[PDB]
């Protein structure tokens, strides 16, 4: 067997996209334009658009709908103590900063940062009836949202996800999410400096990471790059003749009889409600994915911020601890703080122990040999212990079990009573 | 929606595509807000829960008895008496 | 257009997965591997579901007859039946009707 | 209350698609086929492809 | 656009595969018929056309 004898705190981050941008569209002038005569025409069409503003005001409702979902699952806004000692931890990276006007975290403003006199691109666009319309929150309330959570998890633990929030020592609630992964509470009680050095180190860590590469946030940047290439693609579609004499309907109107006028603006607002069409289907689809993407975030901030997950690799690379999160254009990040094994060494193992005739078995622990002599230490932890009466269990006798060995059981009563 | 309200239509006879409902602009409370121009709402510098979501952090309710703009809260303070022996 | 990754590299990836956990439990997937005899890891696992540690090392080997004869059938339900396989051949199917 | 007394080792599958077929299409080879003065005119359509 | 439909399908059939293979083969599960039925003890992964 091989059994480990240190330990490491390692964070690593997740980024996850949240919401779309919420786009208007004014048919009628992406169509005809500024010309008060072909918009008769378009009448005899039916109901045409309709159908495209009821499903963009869908997907614009909905992206709200994913925002609130995955930020807002905090009944009160907890503020953190004045104070900011917790026992080593040192936090400061994590959370809001009162000098700058954002009051932003140290690591929420480089996200920020990285995520991205003539016509600009956005008054071309809307000078066609293409429109861009906010969201309904702010990032100063994402940003309060996302510290009241940090606030929360930091002064009751997992607590406040569940009810009333309960106070207790940063300390002691680490050690209890060391007994949630299966070690002992001595184990981070005698190691409180180390674990919280390391912890600094990879906060540290992670700050230098963000700030050097410059290609991490892709998931986030993608989702702004498909919006604006679909809506510039729109615009050049205004460029094509689709069949016609010319691409202006002024040219085509002022030019020649209505006989043939007929078929060529029939045709150019063919190819427009053609492109139009397509443009909100290929909306739509791309709306469901970010809503998967969405459940899935909020899933997360329920079951690694809120508590301690069993899931393998649900919450990071290794047995989870905590989690915190941050805000970013569009989405979140999350930083996972696990625990990871290290230095193992070789040890000779026995499923049980023959004594008096009996088979003993481990209550917690396994059974381990130095080369000499047998001790019994927890699996995830090399801690050797005098095999007791009070660490085993009996059953049966020795000639059922295969592999059992001879050695011997301490009862820690013959001393006292002898004595 | 998108519009400084500056530019918002006096009117005179026909000079607006919408089917003249002029509804009166320096008598009727015009707000701007991030979203647009507001008529017809009075700001008050309260915060309740949002009813009708405006936008940019801004929402519209039915209270007093006229409709009202404000900006909407996000939830009850609250602070945990954090300590290091309790 | 053919994938990017061969059968014979996800077959290897497979394999070592499978070596993996046969070998070393579940610790291969959370950092290190560290190895542990695979009777000792099947009383763990029995511990997890609640079942004392005991039953197992006095069980061992109906256990893992049992276990034997469960693969074997699975087997007869892969040279028997012509429909267990039906979703990958519905998505080849619905590929070939679209084109 | 009832309590077991005896267990069963059971083996069950379960199937799972991954991944899909991947095409590619030849816009003017489908639309037009050989024909030169069709992919003249169809250059007119704008960027569909 | 039918494509893109059967892609999108496709796509959370390979996460549901992908969590199944991280919480069944690496660890052993809590959930309730997630990796089969009974209490599950372990998984073993076979690779398969597509
Ligand atoms: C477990 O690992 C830690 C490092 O993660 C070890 O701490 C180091 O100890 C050496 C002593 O030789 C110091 O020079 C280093 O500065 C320490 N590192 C840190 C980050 O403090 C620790 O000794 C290891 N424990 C065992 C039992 O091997
Ligand atoms: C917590 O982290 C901050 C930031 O890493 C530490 O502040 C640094 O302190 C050193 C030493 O005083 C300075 O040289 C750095 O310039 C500081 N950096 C910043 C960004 O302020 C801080 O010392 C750490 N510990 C505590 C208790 O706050
Ligand atoms: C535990 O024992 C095994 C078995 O000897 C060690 O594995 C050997 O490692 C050496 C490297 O120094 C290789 O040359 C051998 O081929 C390995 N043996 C086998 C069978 O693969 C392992 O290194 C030991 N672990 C520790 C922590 O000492
Ligand atoms: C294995 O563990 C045993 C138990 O601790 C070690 O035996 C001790 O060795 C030290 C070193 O000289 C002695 O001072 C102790 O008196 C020994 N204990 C007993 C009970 O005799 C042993 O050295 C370890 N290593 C090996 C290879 O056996
Ligand atoms: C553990 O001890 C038992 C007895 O204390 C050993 O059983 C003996 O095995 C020898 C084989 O040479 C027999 O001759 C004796 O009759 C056995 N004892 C009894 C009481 O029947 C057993 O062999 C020991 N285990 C090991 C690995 O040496
Ligand atoms: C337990 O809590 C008290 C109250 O915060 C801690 O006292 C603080 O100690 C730090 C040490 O640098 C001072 O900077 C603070 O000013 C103290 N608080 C006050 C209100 O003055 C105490 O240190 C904590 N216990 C331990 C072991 O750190
Ligand atoms: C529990 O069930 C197993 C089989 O599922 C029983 O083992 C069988 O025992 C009979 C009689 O000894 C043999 O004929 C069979 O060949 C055994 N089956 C296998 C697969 O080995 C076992 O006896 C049952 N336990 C109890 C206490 O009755
Ligand atoms: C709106 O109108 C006011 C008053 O003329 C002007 O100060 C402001 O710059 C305009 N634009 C915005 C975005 O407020």
């Amino acid at each position: 067997i091989a059994i480990p004898t240190n330990f490491t705190i390692s964070v690593t981050t997740e980024i996850l996209p949240v919401s779309m941008t919420k786009t208007s569209v004014d048919c009628t002038m992406y169509i005809c334009g500024d010309s008060t005569e072909c918009s008769n025409l378009l009448l005899q069409y039916g109901s045409f658009c309709t159908q495209l503003k009821r499903a963009l005001t869908g997907i614009a409702v909905e992206q709200d709908k994913n925002t609130q979902e995955v930020f807002a699952q905090v009944k009160q806004i907890y503020k953190t103590p004045p104070i900011k000692y917790f026992g080593g931890f040192n936090f400061s990276q994590i959370l809001p900063d009162p000098s700058k006007p954002s009051k932003r975290s140290p690591i929420e403003d480089l996200l920020f940062n990285k995520v991205t006199a003539a016509r600009d691109l956005i008054c071309a666009q809307k000078f066609k009836g293409l429109t861009v319309l906010p969201p309904l929150l702010t990032d100063e309330m994402i940003a309060q949202y996302t510290s009241a959570l940090l606030a929360g998890t930091i002064t009751s633990g997992w607590t406040f996800g569940a009810g009333p929030a309960l106070q207790i020592p940063f300390p002691m609630q680490m050690a209890y999410r060391f007994n949630g992964i299966g070690v002992t509470q001595n184990v981070l009680y005698e190691n409180q400096k180390l674990i919280a050095n390391q912890f600094n180190s990879a906060i540290g860590k992670i700050q230098d990471s963000l700030s050097s590469t410059p290609s991490a946030l892709g998931k986030l940047q993608d989702v702004v790059n498909h919006n604006a290439q679909a809506l510039n693609t729109l615009v050049k579609q205004l460029s094509s003749k689709f069949g016609a004499i010319s691409s202006v309907l002024n040219d085509i109107f002022s030019r020649l009889d209505p006989p043939e006028a007929e078929v060529q603006i029939d045709r150019l607002i063919t190819g427009r409600l053609q492109s139009l069409q397509t443009y909100v289907t290929q909306q739509l689809i791309r709306a469901a994915e970010i809503r998967a993407s969405a459940n899935l975030a909020a899933t997360k901030m329920s079951e690694c911020v809120l508590g301690q997950s069993k899931r393998v690799d649900f919450c990071g690379k290794g047995y989870h601890l905590m989690s915190f999160p941050q805000s970013a254009p569009h989405g979140v990040v999350f930083l996972h703080v696990t625990y990871v094994p290290a230095q193992e060494k070789n040890f000779t193992t026995a499923p049980a122990i023959c004594h008096d005739g009996k088979a003993h078995f481990p209550r917690e622990g396994v059974f381990v040999s130095n080369g000499t002599h047998w001790f019994v230490t927890q699996r995830n932890f090399y801690e050797p212990q005098i095999i007791t009466t009070d660490n085993t269990f009996v059953s049966g006798n020795c000639d059922v079990v295969i592999g059992i060995v001879n050695n011997t059981v301490y009862d820690p009563l013959q001393p006292e009573l002898d004595s | 929606q998108g519009v400084n309200c500056t530019e918002v239509p006096v009117a005179i006879h026909a000079d607006q595509l919408t089917p003249t409902w002029r509804v009166y602009s320096t008598g009727s409370n015009v707000f701007q807000t991030r979203a647009g121009c507001l008529i017809g709402a009075e700001y008050v510098n309260n915060s309740y829960e949002c009813d009708i979501p405006i936008g940019a952090g801004i929402c519209a309710s039915y209270q007093t008895q006229s409709i009202i703009a404000y900006t909407m809260s996000l939830g009850a303070e609250n602070s945990v008496a954090y300590s290091n022996n309790s």
